[PDB]
């Protein structure tokens, strides 16, 4: 019981870790993507104007 | 004297019986303690993985 629960807990917490780093990393990368799209669509809107 | 022979023979068979059952019980005890130490070892192993 301790063995199977141990390994399953290990793989599961591994997925939780990957999910967390993917989480915050998605947050920051989406934020820089937000600034990028913002400045790009801004200059684009200007010159197109 | 043949009756003595069968008596001693069956007697030695009886002590052999008790010896086998006792030593087997000893195997069960060692298997128990080894099972517990194996369990704690499974704790360290599961944490390791």
């Amino acid at each position: 019981a301790v063995e199977s629960t141990g390994n399953a807990k290990a793989e599961a917490e591994s997925r939780a870790e990957a999910a967390r780093i993917e989480g915050e990393g998605s947050v920051l990368q989406a934020k820089l993507k937000a600034q990028a799209l913002a400045i790009e669509t801004e200059a684009e809107l200007e010159r197109v104007k | 004297t043949n009756s003595q022979e069968a008596a001693a023979k069956h007697e030695a068979q009886r002590l052999e019986q008790e010896a086998r059952g006792r030593l087997e019980r000893q195997k069960i005890l060692d298997q128990s303690e080894a099972e517990k130490a194996r369990k704690e070892l499974l704790e360290l192993e599961a944490m390791s993985m």
